[PDB]
């Protein structure tokens, strides 16, 4: 029932993971729009390495893109393809 | 061990 | 080579998903302490309602408990038993 040391440290250990990400996060400039889904699964580099003076970063990325809908106040529904950054390969490097 | 790559268990029981 | 609409809207909705989570985050009060590892997978609500106004939430919850090494560059290393709140279930709920 409890998770050893070794699989916790293996399982955390920066890699790429799934991360729901916000679209405005990624888009900023679009803040007073309204899209659906408002966020996005992702690839992105998390988890830590073995020194709080290194950060678990992308050393390979790629674009994904997704069909979202986007609505501005008062006018109809816009779908279509967005583009968002992936996150194949992470390692640890000093900050 | 490196600290930039994923440790083994000795790297561990080194420390 | 595009990820459609009902694909995105599905994968992003709530639920709950493996997020890594620093250590700190979960025991600020003992910052004193170099954990190794120093974040840990968990099961925790994450993505998005597509509704402002509904949001994701736990509502079902259990702890899980791991071994974790808490160092000190001085003293000699110990493993210790760590406990986490994991989220089972969760729901798009009225804010
Ligand atoms: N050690």
């Amino acid at each position: 029932e409890v998770v050893k040391f070794m699989d916790v440290y293996q399982r955390s250990y920066c890699h790429p993971i799934e991360t729901l990400v916000d679209i405005f996060q990624e888009y900023p400039d679009e803040i007073e729009y309204i899209f659906k889904p408002s966020c996005v699964p992702l690839m992105r580099c998390g988890g830590c390495c073995n020194d709080e003076g290194l950060e678990c970063v992308p050393t390979e990325e790629s674009n994904i893109t997704m069909q979202i809908m986007r609505i501005k106040p008062h006018q109809g529904q816009h779908i279509g393809e967005m583009s968002f950054l992936q996150h194949n390969k992470c390692e640890c490097r000093p900050k | 061990c490196d600290i930039h790559v994923l440790w083994e268990w000795e790297c561990f029981e080194k420390l």
